[PDB]
């Protein structure tokens, strides 16, 4: 997870524009490091069982993680109808550019 | 004399915040290269 | 070549400028005088060929 | 940005990394990884004196690669144009390809010869006529001295493999200039570096603003573009 | 652009370029020292039908 | 005979100011470099309850509280004892402020050596002094090779 994190980090500082395939991210994902799909299925249960585990009930800190095992489950288990947006820009009209990455749910019918 | 002075330095700086290093003599008046280590464990 | 701190470097360009053209010659517009030891004047060119048997 | 200019900044990164010393290569890492500096920041951040910093600014003026900029807030600040880096570059390539060629082109044809005596260079077709009576020794007009052959024929291959292994490590460089060429040149400015503005600290006395005066009527040198 | 006012003063030369290209009057001028390089490179820039005017 | 002027010297740790036992304390807490229990620290002062002493202890950023057994443990700047972690380290870099060496050593003693060995390794942006090659505020390597080409040929472009 801590060197997932680092991918997501160094894949943050993006310059311009991006809008690539969630089988494009995992295609970068295996050229630069070894994190795996099926792993990036199973971070959630595997995160959730850990909590569980470990009684960790100030998850005040925790709580931020539940966002990337969501992301890394719904991105290695959907790859169409999908698309993952990257952009320099969280805030376009702000003093500095903070970046950010976009997750777009294309179809309705899913649910 | 290390444990005494270090006390009698903590009086100093109680008794000024900027205390002169050339003040700091009389008010030790011991080896100063001893009193030059003490002075750095703590402040400036 | 060396560090320029930008304001010894501009004297030390006219002091060039200054000696070139006290060597070229002595005779300008007498702001300076430049000399060099002992006190009789340096003598230039104008010097070497002026009237009164200066080389001409 | 345009992955071209990050080319370009990757290509300068390079050149000073293989070429330049290792504190050119740190300030001028810092200078990219940062945006336009104030010295007192920079100094800060390296914890430097400026008697260090003086001849590695003054090696980056004389290869023409950084722009100075002097305002008030009176503020130094530091970019680099992009057009008069790249031409720089180019003449420096170009000067290096055509003195290395000259070099080897000359180095090619054999020596000449060497007196010991007075020390100085002669050549081959100079010393047809410094023949003696009986074409024993090549005679010498001063020292009545032979003249002995020098060790630069066999320096052909060496300037030959010196240029040949230059350009494979110059070669990225080519192809980036080829690259440059199929893009578009664009100009720095110091506004330009400040929209790219990268914070390196929190407390700059220095305020990276470019504020000219009302009536600001003059055109200054490597400051305007035709 | 303008040609700055040129006063001459001991060994170089200044300019003060008027310009005077703001909305207002705008009479403020920079006195600048005119540097040797510059002059040299506009005397590079210079036609040889400007020369024989000149008479050079 | 010494032990009678050691223990004729040895002043109560009762002493005029509480910032003397404190120093006391985080020395012998220094000098071990496994984290020990607060029956040493009974031992080494006189106090048995916890204090104020023994809670601005647990308040102290370099002194860790144990929930678990009440060890007590040094807490150094850097908590890297690895090339790796000190390669993360410098990946991880977010500015390009150099890091000082002191407190390398403080939680890594053998840091320097692994400095010296990792620029041999061309691992690391290195400042060191003239009058020694020393192990100063250093940067990540993002350059190709340091040590890259022969001083002959950089002397060349010199003279270009």
């Amino acid at each position: 997870l801590k060197r997932l994190i680092e991918y997501l980090k160094t894949r943050m500082k993006v310059l311009h524009v991006i809008s690539e395939t969630p089988k494009s991210f995992l295609q970068h994902l295996k050229q630069l490091t070894f994190i795996e799909r099926k792993p990036l299925r199973f971070c959630s249960e595997r995160l959730s069982l850990l909590v569980r585990t470990l009684e960790v009930t100030e998850v005040e800190d925790f709580t931020a993680l539940k966002d990337i095992a969501t992301f890394a489950t719904l991105i290695s288990t959907y790859e169409e109808g999908f698309l993952l947006i990257i952009e320099p820009y969280e805030i376009e009209n702000a003093a500095v550019p903070n970046p950010i990455m976009r997750f777009t749910c294309l179809d309705a019918s899913i649910a | 004399p290390k444990k005494e002075i270090l006390d009698y330095l903590f009086k100093l700086f109680d008794e000024y915040d900027y205390w002169s290093l050339k003040g700091l003599k009389e008010r030790t008046r011991q080896p100063e290269a001893h009193l030059k280590e003490c002075l750095d464990k703590v402040a400036t | 070549h060396n560090g320029a701190p930008h304001h010894a470097i501009e004297e030390a360009e006219s002091l060039l400028q200054f000696h070139v053209a006290t060597y070229m010659d002595n005779d300008i517009a007498g702001q300076p005088q430049a000399l060099q030891k002992s006190g009789r004047p340096v003598k230039s060119i104008r010097a070497r060929l002026k009237g009164k048997e200066g080389r001409i | 940005d345009r992955p071209i200019d990050d080319i370009v900044k990757n290509l300068l990164k390079f050149v000073v990394r293989g070429f330049y010393g290792g504190s050119f290569v740190l300030v001028l890492d810092a200078i990219l990884f940062h945006s336009v500096l104030a010295e007192d920041d920079l100094k800060q951040l390296l914890s430097i004196n400026k008697t260090e910093l003086g001849p590695l600014i003054a090696r980056l003026r004389s290869d023409r690669l950084i722009s100075i900029h002097k305002q008030r807030e009176e503020r130094v600040y530091y970019y680099v144009k992009y057009p008069h880096a790249i031409d720089a570059i180019k003449w420096k390539v170009h000067q290096v390809v055509q003195r290395l060629k000259d070099d080897l082109d000359k180095n090619s044809e054999p020596n000449g010869y060497m007196c010991p005596i007075c020390l100085t260079k002669y050549t081959q077709l100079e010393a047809v006529q410094l023949l003696n009576f009986d074409r024993t020794e090549f005679l010498c007009s001063l020292c009545d001295e032979p003249l002995v052959e020098d060790d630069s024929g066999k320096k052909n291959k060496e300037k030959q493999d010196k240029l040949n292994r230059l350009m494979d490590q110059i070669q990225p460089i080519i192809d980036s200039l080829k690259k440059i060429d199929d893009s578009r040149i664009e100009e720095n400015t110091f506004e330009i570096a400040l929209a790219r503005l990268i914070p390196p600290q929190n407390q700059s006395h220095a305020a990276y603003t470019y504020n000219p005066k009302k009536g600001s009527t003059m055109f200054r040198p490597g400051d305007s573009a035709p | 652009n303008t040609q700055p006012t040129i006063r001459k003063d001991g060994l170089k030369l200044v300019g003060s370029w008027k310009k005077d290209r703001a909305t207002g009057d705008a009479d403020e001028p920079e006195l600048r020292v005119l540097s040797t390089e510059e002059i040299l490179n506009i005397f590079k820039h210079i036609s040889v039908k400007d020369f024989t005017s000149l008479g050079f | 005979i010494a032990a009678a002027a050691l223990q004729a010297n040895q002043t109560d740790i009762s002493k005029s100011h509480d910032s003397s036992k404190l120093l006391w304390a985080t020395e012998y807490i220094q000098k071990k470099g496994k984290p020990v229990l607060v029956n040493e620290l009974l031992d080494y002062l006189s106090m048995k309850k916890d204090d104020k002493v023994i809670e601005l202890l647990k308040k102290l950023d370099r002194i860790e509280f144990d929930p678990k057994k009440g060890t007590f443990k040094y807490l150094s700047t850097y908590d890297v004892h690895s090339p790796s972690e000190l390669l993360k380290l410098l990946r991880s870099q977010v500015t390009f402020k150099g890091i000082s060496c002191k407190d390398l050593k403080d939680g890594w003693p053998q840091c320097d050596e692994t400095i010296n060995q990792l620029e041999e390794d061309s691992k690391i942006l290195v400042l060191r002094t003239k009058k020694d090659k020393t192990p100063r505020y250093v940067w990540y390597n993002s350059g190709g090779n340091l040590k890259c080409i022969d001083e002959e040929f950089v002397k060349m472009w010199e003279n270009v």
